[PDB]
């Protein structure tokens, strides 16, 4: 059937990976030995979807750990589940990228890829029907940026016909954690926007105030932040792996929400939240979903949507719901806030439901936006990257790396570009 | 340096193809 | 992963790094005799990042002693952790330097660094992934800062691609140790800013006034100062070792640190600092590292920060945090004291946080920041060696040895130059 | 029925040969005192190929021992196994070869061999049907090289109409072992390509990185790169010795791999070959030792088959298998890199499968491949011995035991044709 | 100092032997 390869590649990828194995794992029963131990026939049903049987009951999943220091790779090797993963697919270098894209992707990358590239196609032609890559790393991370943009180029010269997803965390507005991330992260969206399908946007400051405003945490982790992203993630492909009365794979996401090729940047969110001690006052229903998904302070995204508008909304809901409560609910939306969508897109919302919820909740909903107000994250960092490279701030550390000037005017002028196509289709035209 | 990819559409001048008037005379 | 050869030269070097692997030993759970007797597996986990292992559950730590005199090495070998060097890499001449920076980099140096090259490529060969050197040395000590500079130069042709970190102690604003340091400072300088890739100004003066008004000690040694430089040493490089929720190693230090190649000069600070009895009357928490970091009072560089603006910071912390709790710290750093930092570089704080805290706190901080404030130090250096060179003041002993006033004038142009970069960003 | 008379010289032969016979001894059943307390009758059915049966329940291994120096064989001898061989089959001189292979052919091997022949004739009238002699030998040695053109020229003549394979370590592309071994392999080469039918190339560099790169080895000795060498010699003749779906005995090899009379030096492979930790996260099927097998770090030879084209391969599964499956797999490999194999012969791969998999096995599949790209091997030889003979390297060492320099010059004359042989052979001409 | 023996290969011009068209008349 269909089949997910998930490559994992700097620290982002390795934390967030890892959480994310530790959730699909326990959703299919799959104990820190690998064997099944569940207790349904749906578990096992598309198990193959993200793990390979080898005989002996024990199925290992279809993951590839990319990295430049083994660092984090023994530190997940030594945690929880490190016996399930089959210990070939641990392909890490010795130098590290030093948060350089410029070293990631012309030294160290280029020295590590043939390798990757090998364990990928190793996974791939073991698969029954690979339908697409997955992809989970950062944007500032040198490795992630360098190692991604890479493997992604690489990988979408061998297979073009396949669904090329990533899940990218990207700069913060306010709290920056590298001094070079700019520059990664404008070299990095230069070759995103030509080679990806689909990516997806997460933003740490934005978990952070999930975290302290709605969830009521004092002292959240990037685990805790990870264990979000993953739930996102697990809500994501709960469609390839589950029945539902409404199903939707990648291919059918990536149609329904990218409406032009280079707009293909989406905003997750998750619903419900909620803290421990308020659950004894909230019930479950479909319109508290609908609300908490269309709340500003629900995005996880670095934007508040209410400024600009949405080009294409999914919502995959999980758990028993009525089609008419979910419909009816999309209706009031749409006609409330109809100045918040394109007139150029009539029936903006697309849905999708799965049968089984996730572990512990009676209803839950995946929301994934297509917004013309992310545009201000490309221009911050822009308007960042202009004024760092006015004064060629760092930039020595890149250019001893190969590059030349032209490279950095070229992305600059791309994501220049980006930012007035998002601006272009702003207008109603109609 | 772009524009948005906008085109004057219209459907002009479609007639009929059901003779439903054929046999009025 | 990754490998430290640990390089450690003049007499201020030699006690500063005894210290530094006393307080490594005791990190990593490893007794005087060399043998392991820790109580963490991570302990062992990257004791190969300092330590090459010596077959018998002993471990020798890869650190190589360089002096012009025998009588410090003597001193180190008699004193505690003594035996837990292999006896192979104490390097030493016999005729010493004399504080004379000419001597030292075209005399005895030049007949004892091959000497020294050699047990630094035999180090180098056992090495898996060689990442970077450090060299712990003063300036103004002939022969720190001559052995210095030459062994600088030579390892750097050797590898040009590994990263050459030195701990330089500089000249102090109030009160001189030798009459010719700015000399030999202004020479050490000439060569530093053209081949290391970062180096730490520590000042004892500023190491005087911290343990005097914050730690309240009464009687402070060099063993006191030397345990301060060390604990600054280990959470520079805590990252190479343990664990975290976001780490950082030597090669993101050096991109992020160093926005133009010759402004690699930092200034380096430390909490939690506090006094014995004050201990049970101050919660530890990170709002109070970071309020106890961006203090002048707490700089170990003898030069106001707020005098000038930063380039960058580097704020490494170790111990179980909040990521929240520290962004949100510096977010608020950055925003009450913007006019402290250049306009032309957005989100100037790099952190990163490693999970095993210091022996006895509960959390801790390593402060890095690099202050175009250090101007008044360059400055400082360069008025007193014109007033110094403009009578050839102890010229005459540099120039026997085979110095001509070329190579001085040469200096203070070069000097003068990186004190008008400095200007030019301010 | 058919019987095997092997023979073993030089240090490799009597290394390889105690563990290969360590090997077969385990496969049939015989303990270390010769009696059979096995647990199959097909131990039993096919133990006459390669022992012969003294009454009392007790097998002699039908294997000749030949060496110049007896250290190697008091230390075979002393060692475990040593009294099944019955005593009289312990040929050995006294002065040794000291690397040299004129020394080794015209004198020592010239004194020795007569009786070495004796014992040839006295195993090989004892025999039913005799079907063809193994011979495990290096080249570099000069015992072996020597000792084994010589005895192979002598038994050639005595029976021209039988099999004549040969196993032989190659020199290595990096690491040589001897000074003096491009003269006694290209001297050796000289008479292998005339009187052998066909011989594999083992390396020992080869087979350390097998060793370090996938059994993720730490301390590999020679005795483990021996047993690697008798899973191989040990899955060739599974066909003479158990039933099976699809049978293939050594002449059938000989003529479905050997396209013209010059070209049948033969690459080896093995597989599964795993790590003890990844067993548990890897199953076996025949797609996976199919993969494994067309692998260029699996070739035990020293050579990247990628470099030249296919001429014949030989695929010997072991274990309960699918004919579908396999035959799937082999069209699979033919259609997907069609430009690795000579467009003159159709149909390139051959099969069998035995019914009887390796010990501790589900399945396991034996690789032979004749690949023009050996011409590299014979390709550094030549320039090596070309360089060497140049300043006359070593030269007088030779020229003392009755050699000339014609004899060389005709050995590097005949090695030039024979490269150039291989080199013709690469084009398509169609 | 050797060559491929390639050999020029043809089947020329070659009949049938079944006389299927020997009654057509
Ligand atoms: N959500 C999340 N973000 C992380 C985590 N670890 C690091 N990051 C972010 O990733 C960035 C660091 O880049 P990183 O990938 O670690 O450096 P690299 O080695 O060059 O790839 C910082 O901006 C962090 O905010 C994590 O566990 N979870
Ligand atoms: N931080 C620190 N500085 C020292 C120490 N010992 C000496 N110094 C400084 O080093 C300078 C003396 O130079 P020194 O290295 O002893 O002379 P050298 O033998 O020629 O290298 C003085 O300015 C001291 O302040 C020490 O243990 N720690
Ligand atoms: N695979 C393998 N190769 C060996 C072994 N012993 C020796 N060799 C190889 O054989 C060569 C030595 O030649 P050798 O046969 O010992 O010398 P000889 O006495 O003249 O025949 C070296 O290149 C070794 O790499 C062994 O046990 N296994």
């Amino acid at each position: 059937m269909r089949e997910i390869v998930h490559i994992q590649a700097g620290q982002c990828g390795n934390q967030i990976g890892a959480k994310f194995w530790e959730v699909i794992s326990d959703e299919h029963g799959i104990d820190p030995t690998g064997s099944y131990h569940g207790d349904s026939d749906l578990q096992l049903e598309r198990i193959n979807v993200y793990y390979n049987e080898a005989a002996g009951n024990k199925y290992v999943p279809r993951a590839i750990l990319v990295d430049l220091e083994p660092g984090t790779m023994d530190s997940v090797r030594s945690g929880p589940f490190g016996q399930i993963f089959r210990p070939d697919n641990f392909v890490f270098g010795q130098s590290g990228a030093g948060n350089n894209w410029a070293k990631g992707h012309y030294t160290e990358g280029a020295e590590l890829v043939d390798s990757v590239l090998d364990v990928v196609r190793k996974e791939s032609e073991s698969c029954d029907c690979l339908q697409g890559f997955q992809l989970t790393h950062s944007l500032g991370g040198g490795t992630g940026s360098g190692m991604g943009t890479l493997l992604i180029s690489k990988i979408r010269e061998e297979y073009p016909d396949r669904i090329m997803n990533t899940f990218s965390v990207v700069p913060s507005p306010k709290v920056s954690d590298t001094v070079v991330e700019p520059y990664n992260a404008t070299l990095s969206v230069h070759q995103l926007v030509e080679n990806t399908d689909e990516t997806y946007c997460i933003d740490n400051e934005a978990l952070y105030d999930i975290c302290f405003r709605t969830l009521k945490l004092t002292t959240p982790t990037y685990g805790d932040l990870n264990h979000l992203v993953s739930a996102t993630m697990s809500g994501v492909t709960t469609c390839l792996r589950f029945p539902g009365q409404l199903n939707a794979d990648l291919r059918k996401l990536a149609v329904n929400m990218v409406p032009f090729p280079r707009l293909h940047f989406f905003m997750p969110g998750f619903a419900p939240l909620t803290s421990r001690g308020s659950q004894q006052y909230r019930a479950l229903t479909v319109p508290e979903l609908t609300q908490q998904m269309f709340d500003a302070k629900n995005m996880m995204a670095a934007c508040d949507p209410r400024h600009g508008r949405y080009l294409t909304v999914a919502a995959v809901f999980r758990g028993r719901m009525s089609m008419k409560e979910v419909d009816e609910q999309m209706l009031n939306v749409q006609n409330k806030n109809s100045s918040y969508f394109v007139e150029w897109i009539p029936n903006n919302v697309k849905t999708a439901v799965c049968d089984i919820p996730p572990r512990g909740l009676k209803m839950s909903a995946t929301f994934i936006g297509n917004s013309t107000a992310i545009q201000e994250l490309f221009k911050r960092i822009s308007e960042q990257f202009t004024a760092m490279f006015r004064r060629k701030a760092f930039l020595h550390w890149y250019t001893g790396e190969g590059m030349d000037e032209m490279e950095f005017t070229e992305a600059e002028s791309n994501m220049n570009d980006l930012v007035s196509e998002y601006q272009q289709y702003q207008d109603a035209t109609a | 340096k772009v524009q948005i990819i906008n085109k004057k559409l219209d459907l002009s001048n479609v007639q009929s193809k059901c003779g439903s008037k054929d046999n009025i005379k």
